[PDB]
């Protein structure tokens, strides 16, 4: 029957799994993350009670100078007694320029021994990385399971190559998730605006 | 199949949800960024000229 | 939209027509509108 | 028929909706930058 086809392939449209994906494609261009996941051994719990230190710690691990700031992203609960943490690192520059620290220049200096075995006092059993040369080095060779000829064209349709990279997007919960980047990525906005409003006003006083 | 139809008019409006879900969600927060970095170059001019 | 530059500016203009002792600069007095087209003319 | 069709028409409705949305966040990111 041609009945039963149309049927599946109305099916195969609305999918993450992308068999012509509900004509759900869409790419956004996202500019060119540093995140690290740990496990501890510890509830979910002994993480939010102290977060400061948490970080802290980890800050002191990483040596404990201001070019240097810990960021978390979420903590979620894994079992009775367990919990992962995602975090990022920023560094500043001598100019006051922020970016993040790479995810595996960051994953190389945790499975340090020394920083391993400090890491391992503070209750971490394990760790994992998420990944100008380096776009070359990503954006080609294909992403997620999306097709090599689409994924080419976003990259020569890409209006705005340094500020960006093709990041492929997966139907609506992706464009969930974009804007809850957007709005984490709003406050953060309005922080920094603040900051640059407060030294003014300190300066005009 | 028409355990069947019970299932896949359900997935698909499972997903008309999230759609509704993020239709739910939309910004102004975004449309207040640009008036005030606008309005912060202006003081930080002030300040300059001050 | 909040902006402060000519609340500088009137601030400085402000600040500029009222005295002082600075032997030379002495507070000048603010024409506007009609005399000023003309004075502008000039 | 009465119901396959409800898909299709349903289904490039959204579509042509989702779309648009995409769009918009790609338009407010494009604002953020």
């Amino acid at each position: 029957t041609l009945l039963g086809d149309e049927r599946d392939a109305i099916l195969a449209k609305w999918n993450q799994l992308q068999a012509f994906w509900g004509t759900g494609k869409g790419y956004f261009n996202n500019n060119i993350d540093g995140l690290v996941v740990l496990v501890f051994n510890k509830k979910e719990t002994e993480i939010r009670s102290q977060q400061q230190q948490l970080v802290e710690s980890l800050h002191k691990v990483l040596g404990g100078n201001q070019t240097l700031t810990v960021n978390v992203e979420g903590t979620k609960t894994l079992p009775d007694d367990q919990t992962e943490v995602v975090i990022y690192v920023v560094e500043r520059s001598p100019n006051g320029t922020s970016r993040r620290v790479p995810a595996t220049t960051l994953y190389a200096h945790f499975e340090q021994a020394n920083i391993k075995t400090q890491l391992q006092q503070l209750g971490v059993t394990l760790s994992m990385t998420r990944t100008p040369a380096q776009i070359k080095q990503l954006l080609q060779n294909p992403p997620a399971g999306v097709d090599p000829i689409i994924w080419e064209q976003a990259k020569v349709d890409n209006p705005d190559s340094e500020k960006l990279i093709p990041v492929p997007m997966v139907g609506f919960k992706e464009l969930l998730r974009r804007l809850k980047v957007q709005d984490q990525m709003t406050k953060q906005h309005q922080t920094r605006l603040d900051i640059i409003s407060e030294d003014i006003s300190e300066l005009q006083k | 199949i028409c355990q069947d139809v019970e299932n896949l008019q359900k997935f698909v409006k499972e997903q008309k949800q999230v759609q509704e879900e993020i239709s739910r969600m939309s910004s102004k927060a975004m449309l207040k960024v640009q008036e005030d970095i606008k309005a912060l170059k202006q003081l930080l001019s002030l300040a300059a000229n001050g | 939209m909040d902006t402060e530059g000519f609340g500088e500016l009137l601030q400085q203009a402000e600040q500029l027509a009222a005295e002082t002792e600075g032997i030379s600069e002495l507070p000048h007095v603010e024409r506007n509108l009609q005399e000023i087209q003309q004075a502008g003319e000039r | 028929e009465s119901l396959i069709n409800k898909w299709s028409l349903e289904l490039e409705d959204q579509e042509r909706h989702f779309l648009q949305q995409a769009t918009q966040v790609n338009a407010w990111d494009r604002t953020l930058i």
